[PDB]
C-alpha cells in the first residue's frame, strides 16, 4: 500500500496548487486570464471518469471473482487448524 | 436428467432449444453452497468434541 | 412498525398474566398479529393450543382463524369475504386494517410475478375489486391490457481485515 | 557509523579470508548492507533484459555478520535459468573490470552474484542453488542475490532478497516463510524444494547527490500510473494456472493423510512435503495475497476519482 | 469433426457460430479447487473420535 | 491555434475602430481559432460597444459564454455567419454539454445543434477529433457521446463558482481517504503483533 | 449461550402449549461446549434438546435448521439404545425427504448403536426412501396406508404427509430442467396431478415460497419456465459473499482458542 498512500499524499499536493491558482486569479495577486482558467474548467468537468452501463458490469465481474477466490483461502486456512485441533483432540481425550 | 444434453423444449411449438451453459453460474453456486456445508459440519464437529471432552454418551442406568 | 412492537409486548404478556389459560382479548389481539406477519403455522397451533372455553365465550376468535384456514388454501377471493364478515371495535380493528391492505399487496405482488398473461376477471378476484375498477388501475401502473379478448399482461476495511487474516 | 563504512579495509579482509568461519555454519550471515549504487545499478540492468534473464557481479567485503555492497557491475553472459556456473563465460570481464577498478582506487573484492527473476518472485530456482553451492566453496564469499524489476513497479516496495544455501546434506531448521510474490503453474514445484534450503538477509542504505533526485521529483507526476496496473488482466494466466496446480496438491493431501505415511516405529522428520495442509495453506496464501492487492489497485481508483463526480 | 466451430440454428437457417469464449480457464480451475474443499472438509471432520 | 493569437492581439492593440471591426469578422472565419477570450479583453474592441458596430461584440460574447441554441433565439439582432463560423461554433456546442455530462446522447445533441441527421452530426465530432480540439468517440449502441477529453473557450466568469466548488469537493474527500488508509495498515499491522505475542506466550508453559 | 439440560425442557414446555415464539433465539444459535463443572447434564439432554429442536423447526417450515439439529441428535456418542435415538432417526429420513431426493449423507462419526439396532428398527422409513427414489406418488400413499399404525404409535404423523407433498414439488421441479415451456395438462398428466387447473395452483404457492422462477402463460395454456436469480456479476452477490467470509474468520478463531487449549494440556 505505500505506493498508493503516497499517491493519494501527491494527488492532495497537486490539487492545491491548482486551486489556489483559480483563487488568485479571481482575487488578485495574479492577473485574469483565459488560457490556464478554460483548461482547469474542462479538467474539472471530465469526472466521474466512466459512468456507462457497459463498465459497471465489467468492473464487477473482475470484483466478483477476487471476492470468490478470496473465500475458497479462508477455508483452505480454517481446515489446516480443524485438521491440526482434531488431530490434537484424539490422541489426549481418546485413544485415537 | 441423467444425460449431458444441456437443452430446453419449447413443446409449444415443437422447436428443441438451445441452454447455454454458464461456467461462472455452475462454479459460484456451487462455491456458496460448498461454504455453507462446510461451516455445518465445523460446527457439528464442535459439539461432537464437546460431549467427548466431558465425557458423556447415552447409557441404559 | 408499530404492528411488530404490539406482538412484543403481546408475546411476553401470553406467559406472563394468566394461570395457563389468558383472558379473551389479548388471545385474539395476538392471532391477528400471526396473520400481519403471514406466520401461519405458529397462528394455526395458537387456535390448537385455544381451549373449547375460549370458542364458545368469544365468536370474535373463531373469525379470525377462518381468514387463515383460507390462507392455508391460498385462495383469494374467498379471504375478502371473511375480512367482510367479522368486526369486533378497537379491540380488533387497527390491526385488521393492516391485515386488509396485506394480503391485497400479497395478491397483486404474486400476481406480477406469477403470470406472464392472465385472465382479467381471475384478476378481478385476486385484488378483490370489480372488473371496471381494476382495468382503471392497471393502465395507470404501466400494465398492458387486451381488450376483445379481455386478457391483462403483468410486467478497503474489508479486504485488510481478509489480508491480516491469511498473512498472520 | 557513515563514513566508517565508505572505507574498506584490505586486512580486514585478510583475517578473514584465513579465519574461514563459514566451513562451520553457512547460515551464519544474517545483515546486509547494500550500497544506493550497488541496488540502482542492479534494477537497471535488470531492467535492460526486459522479461528475459540477465546476471551481474556485485564487489563487497564481509565485517562479522554483515554483509556490504559497495559497487556493482553488469555481466554481458546468457545462462541464468539453463546454465549451470554462467559466470565462467563472464570471467574474462570480470579480471578486466578489478584490474580497471584497482587502479582507479576501489581495491574491494567479488562478494557474491546477482541476478533476476522477471515476472515470477524473488527465489532461486534448480539453476541458481547448483550454480551458488559451487560458489560457496570456491569463490568465498560469495552471496546469491534476486530482483525482480516488474512486479516492483506495482507494489512500489524494493523486493531484494540476498541470500545463502545450505551445503549438500544438510539438515535445514524450522524457518519457513518469506514474501509473497506468485509463481507460474509449472514453477510451483521447483521453489517448493528450495525454499528452506537458503534464507533471505535484511538490507540497509545511505545517500548524497547526482542518480536518486531525477527518480524522486518524477515521481510527483508519474505517480498515476502506477495505480493503473491493473493486475487482473496484465497476469489473468497467474490466477488460472496456480489454482488448476492447488487442487492436485489436495488431492494429494486427501490421498496422503487418508492413507497415512508408512512407518514402523519411526516418525517424519523434515520434508518439502510433510504435513501437507500445513505446507497448502500457505500456498493458498501467495495465491490470494496476490489477488487481492490486485482488488486494491482497483478500489483505490473507484473511490479517489470515480467518487467526485460533478457538484 | 471440429473444422468448424458452433452450431446451428435451424428454425431460422444460421449457424451461431463461437466466438462466445470470454475466459472460462479462470471459473473451471475454481471449480476443480472448490470440488477438492468439500471431499477434504469431510475427510478432516471424519477423523475426529 | 498559437502562433496566430500572439499575431492578433498586437494588430487589434495596434488600429482603433472600422480595423477592428473587421477583425472580428476575420477572427471567427480564421481556422484552428476555437478560443475566443484574449481579444474580447483588450480596451481597443470595447469601444465599438454602445454604438452601431456593439452587435460584433454581442455576438463575440455569444460565441464566449455562449453556443447554438443562444444564437438562434437572437439571429435577427446579429450579423450573419458563413459555414467555418457555424461549424466552430457547432463543435464548441458540444465541449459545453461536455461540462455537463461525461455522455451526451444524440438527442441532445442533435437538437441543440440543430442538425439534418445522426450521419451529419457524426462527420463533425470526427473532424473535431482530427484537429484534435475534442478528444471523443461515438458509441452508436447506446447512442452516446464519450467524451476523453475537452478544452474551454468557455470564460464564463459568473459561473466560474461551480468549478471552484468542485475543485473543493476534490480537495476535502482527499483527506478523508489518507485517514483512511493509515488505519487499515495500522490495523494490518496490529493483527500481526498480538499474533507472534500468543504464540510465543503459549510455548513457554510447555516446557513447564 | 452454553448447552445444558434447561434447554431442552424449555423446548417440552413449549411443545406442549403451543407458542415456539421464546425459544427460538435459544435455537437459531448453534456453539461450543456445555454448561459444566459439578455436574448437571448427561448426553440424554444433549440428544433430546436437539430432538425438539427440530421438531419445531419443520413446522416452522425451516427445513434448513431442522435437517441441522436432527444431525445432532444422530452424531452423539451412545452405546445403548434409548428412545430418543429411534425418534430423531426416523424424523431425520422424513426431513431428508423434503429437502433432497433421497436420505442426505451421515458422517463416519456416527455411533455404532444408530447402524447395528436401529436400522431393522427403522424398515418402514427404509421403504418410505425406497419409494421415493422411484418417483412416483401413487405409490408412495398406498404406503403410508400399509405403514400406518407405525406411524401413529411412533407419532411423526402429519410429517410423513409432508413427505408426500415433497414428492409432487420434486416431480414439478424435475421439469423445469428439462423444458423451457411446457404445457399445463402436459404437466398435469406427467406429474400425476390430474387436472390443469391443479398444475397451475402447485406452481403458484411455489412462486410464492420462492423454490421456483416461473411464469404462466394462460392464453396458449403454457407454463413458461424463467430461472435466472443471479448472473454472478451482482454487486449483491459481492457483500454476500463478504458476509460469508466474516463468518469464516470467527469459525476460525474459535478453533485456534480450542486448539491452543489442548496445546496447554500436556499431550499423552
Amino acid at each position: 500500500l505505500i505506493a498508493q498512500h503516497s499517491a493519494i499524499k501527491m494527488l492532495h499536493s497537486r490539487v492545491k496548487l491548482i486551486l489556489e491558482y483559480v483563487k488568485a486569479s479571481e482575487a488578485g495577486e495574479v492577473p485574469f486570464n483565459h488560457e490556464i482558467l478554460r483548461e482547469a474548467y474542462a479538467l474539472c468537468h471530465c469526472l466521474p471518469v466512466l459512468s456507462t452501463d457497459k463498465f459497471k458490469t465489467d468492473f464487477y465481474d473482475q470484483c466478483n471473482d477476487v471476492g470468490l477466490m478470496a473465500y475458497l483461502g479462508t477455508i483452505t486456512k480454517t481446515c489446516n487448524t480443524m485438521n491440526q485441533f482434531v488431530n490434537k483432540f484424539n490422541v489426549l481425550y481418546d485413544r485415537q | 436428467l441423467e444425460g449431458l444434453i444441456s437443452a430446453r423444449v419449447d413443446s409449444h411449438s415443437k422447436i428443441l432449444y438451445a441452454r447455454d451453459v454458464d461456467q461462472r453460474s455452475t462454479t459460484f453456486e456451487k462455491s456458496l453452497l460448498m461454504g455453507k456445508e462446510f461451516q455445518r459440519r465445523a460446527k457439528a464437529m464442535m459439539l461432537r468434541a464437546a460431549v467427548l471432552r466431558n465425557q458423556i454418551h447415552v447409557k441404559s442406568p | 412498525f408499530s404492528f411488530k412492537k404490539l406482538l412484543d409486548q403481546c408475546e411476553n404478556q401470553e406467559l406472563e398474566a394468566p394461570g395457563g389459560i389468558a383472558t379473551p382479548p389479548v388471545y385474539g389481539q395476538l392471532l391477528a398479529l400471526y396473520l400481519l406477519h403471514n406466520d401461519m403455522n405458529n397462528a394455526r397451533y395458537l387456535w390448537k393450543r385455544i381451549p373449547p372455553a375460549i370458542k364458545s365465550a368469544n365468536s370474535e376468535l373463531g373469525g379470525i382463524w377462518s381468514v387463515g384456514q383460507r390462507i392455508w388454501q391460498r385462495d383469494f377471493p374467498g379471504i375478502y369475504t371473511t375480512i367482510n364478515a367479522h368486526q369486533w371495535s378497537e379491540t380488533v380493528q387497527p390491526i385488521m386494517e393492516a391485515l386488509r391492505d396485506a394480503t391485497r399487496r400479497r395478491a397483486f405482488a404474486l400476481v406480477s410475478q406469477a403470470y406472464t398473461s392472465i385472465i382479467a376477471d381471475d384478476f378481478a378476484a385476486f385484488v378483490g375489486l370489480p372488473v371496471e375498477e381494476a382495468v382503471k388501475g392497471i393502465l395507470e401502473q404501466g400494465w398492458q391490457a387486451d381488450s376483445t379478448t379481455r386478457m391483462v399482461l403483468p410486467r478497503l476495511a474489508r479486504l485488510t481485515d481478509y489480508v491480516a487474516f491469511l498473512e498472520n | 557509523s557513515i563514513d566508517e563504512i565508505y572505507k574498506y579495509d584490505k586486512k580486514q579482509q585478510q583475517e578473514i579470508l584465513a579465519a574461514k568461519p563459514w566451513t562451520k555454519d553457512h547460515h551464519y550471515f544474517k545483515y546486509c548492507k547494500i550500497s544506493a549504487l550497488a541496488l540502482l545499478k542492479m534494477v537497471m540492468h535488470a531492467r535492460s533484459g526486459g522479461n528475459l534473464e540477465v546476471m551481474g557481479l556485485m564487489l563487497g567485503k564481509v565485517d562479522g555478520e554483515t554483509m556490504i555492497i559497495m559497487d556493482s557491475f553488469a555481466l554481458p553472459v546468457e545462462g541464468t535459468e539453463t546454465r549451470v556456473n554462467a559466470q565462467a563465460a563472464a570471467y574474462e570481464y570480470m579480471a578486466a573490470y578489478i584490474e580497471n577498478a584497482k587502479q582507479v582506487g576501489r581495491l574491494e573484492n567479488a562478494i557474491g552474484w546477482y541476478h533476476s527473476h522477471p515476472g515470477y518472485g524473488c527465489w532461486l530456482s534448480g539453476i541458481d542453488v547448483s550454480t551458488q553451492m559451487l560458489n560457496q566453496q570456491f569463490q568465498e564469499p560469495f552471496v546469491a542475490v534476486v530482483i525482480d524489476p516488474t512486479r516492483t513497479i506495482s507494489a512500489g516496495k524494493v523486493n531484494l532478497g540476498a541470500f545463502r544455501t545450505y551445503p549438500k546434506g544438510y539438515k535445514p531448521p524450522d524457518e519457513g516463510p518469506s514474501e509473497y510474490q506468485t509463481i507460474p503453474l509449472n514453477k510451483i514445484e521447483d521453489f517448493g524444494v528450495h525454499c528452506k534450503q537458503y534464507y533471505a538477509l535484511e538490507v540497509s542504505y545511505f545517500k548524497s547527490s547526482l542518480d536518486r533526485k531525477l527518480l524522486e521529483l518524477l515521481w510527483n507526476k508519474y505517480w498515476v500510473n502506477t495505480l493503473s496496473s491493473s493486475s487482473l488482466l496484465t497476469n489473468a494466466d497467474y490466477t488460472t494456472g496456480q489454482v488448476f496446480d492447488l487442487s492436485e496438491k489436495l488431492e494429494q493431501s486427501e490421498a496422503q493423510l487418508g492413507r497415512g505415511s508408512f512407518m514402523l516405529g519411526l516418525e517424519t522428520h523434515d520434508r518439502k512435503s510433510e504435513d501437507k495442509l500445513a505446507k497448502a495453506t500457505r500456498d493458498s496464501c501467495k495465491t490470494t495475497i496476490e489477488a487481492i492487492h490486485g482488488l486494491m489497485s482497483q478500489v483505490i481508483k473507484d473511490k479517489l476519482f470515480n467518487q467526485i463526480n460533478i457538484s | 469433426d471440429n473444422t468448424i466451430h458452433g452450431r446451428i440454428d435451424q428454425v431460422n437457417q444460421l449457424l451461431e457460430l463461437d466466438h462466445q469464449k470470454r475466459g472460462g480457464a479462470r471459473y473451471t480451475a475454481l471449480d476443480k479447487w472448490t470440488n477438492q474443499l468439500n471431499s477434504l472438509n469431510q475427510a478432516v471432520v471424519s477423523k475426529l473420535a | 491555434s498559437s502562433n496566430l493569437l500572439e499575431q492578433f492581439i498586437l494588430l487589434a492593440k495596434g488600429t482603433s475602430g472600422s480595423a477592428l471591426t473587421a477583425l472580428i469578422s476575420q477572427v471567427l472565419e480564421a481556422p484552428g481559432v476555437y478560443v475566443f477570450g484574449e481579444l474580447l479583453e483588450l480596451a481597443n474592441v470595447q469601444e465599438l460597444a454602445e454604438g452601431a458596430n456593439a452587435a460584433y461584440l454581442q455576438l463575440l460574447n455569444l460565441f464566449a459564454y455562449g453556443t447554438y441554441p443562444d444564437y438562434i433565439a437572437n439571429k435577427e439582432s446579429l450579423p450573419e455567419l458563413s459555414t467555418a463560423q457555424q461549424n466552430k461554433l457547432k463543435h464548441l456546442t458540444i465541449v459545453s454539454l461536455a461540462s455537463r455530462m461525461k455522455c451526451i446522447p444524440y438527442s441532445v445533441l442533435l437538437k441543440d445543434l440543430e442538425m439534418r441527421n445522426l450521419r451529419e452530426l457524426e462527420d463533425l465530432i470526427i473532424e473535431a477529433v482530427y484537429t484534435d480540439i475534442i478528444q471523443g468517440k461515438l458509441d452508436q449502441r447506446n447512442q452516446l457521446l464519450e467524451v476523453d477529453f475537452c478544452i474551454g473557450r468557455d470564460i464564463r466568469k459568473k459561473d466560474i463558482n461551480n468549478i471552484v466548488k468542485t475543485l473543493h469537493e476534490w480537495c476535502d474527500g482527499c483527506e478523508a481517504v489518507l485517514l483512511g488508509i493509515e488505519q487499515q495498515v495500522l490495523r494490518a499491522n496490529q493483527y500481526k503483533e498480538n499474533h507472534n505475542r500468543t504464540q510465543q506466550q503459549v510455548e513457554a508453559e510447555v516446557t513447564n | 449461550n452454553q448447552l445444558t439440560s434447561i434447554h431442552a425442557d424449555l423446548c417440552q414446555l413449549c411443545l406442549l402449549a403451543k407458542c415456539f415464539k421464546p425459544a427460538l433465539p435459544y435455537l437459531d444459535v448453534d456453539m461450543m461446549d456445555i454448561c459444566k463443572e459439578n455436574g448437571a447434564y448427561d448426553a440424554k439432554h444433549f440428544l433430546c434438546y436437539y430432538y425438539y429442536g427440530g421438531m419445531i423447526y419443520t413446522g416452522l417450515k425451516n427445513f434448513e435448521r431442522a435437517l441441522y439439529f436432527y444431525e445432532q441428535a444422530i452424531t452423539t456418542p451412545a452405546m445403548a439404545v434409548s428412545h430418543i435415538m429411534l425418534e430423531s432417526y426416523k424424523k431425520y429420513i422424513l426431513v431428508s425427504l423434503i429437502l433432497l431426493g433421497k436420505v442426505q449423507q451421515l458422517p463416519k462419526y456416527t455411533s455404532q448403536i444408530v447402524g447395528r439396532f436401529i436400522k431393522p428398527l427403522s424398515n418402514a422409513y427404509h421403504e418410505l426412501a425406497q419409494v421415493y427414489s422411484t418417483n412416483n406418488p401413487s405409490e408412495l400413499r398406498n404406503l403410508v396406508n400399509k405403514h400406518s399404525e407405525t406411524f401413529t404409535r411412533d407419532n411423526n404423523m402429519g410429517l410423513v404427509k409432508q413427505c408426500l407433498s415433497s414428492l409432487y414439488k420434486k416431480n414439478i421441479q424435475r421439469l423445469t430442467k428439462t423444458f423451457l415451456t411446457l404445457s399445463l395438462q402436459d404437466m398435469a398428466s406427467r406429474v400425476q396431478l390430474s387436472g390443469p387447473q391443479e398444475a397451475e395452483k402447485y406452481v403458484l404457492h411455489m412462486i410464492e415460497d420462492g423454490e421456483i422462477f416461473a411464469s404462466i402463460n394462460q392464453k396458449d395454456g403454457m407454463v413458461s419456465f424463467h430461472d435466472n436469480p443471479e448472473k454472478y456479476n451482482n454487486p449483491a452477490m459481492l457483500h454476500n459473499i463478504d458476509q460469508e467470509m466474516l463468518k469464516c474468520i470467527e469459525l476460525d478463531e474459535r478453533l485456534k482458542a480450542m486448539d491452543q487449549e489442548i496445546t496447554v494440556n500436556p499431550q499423552f
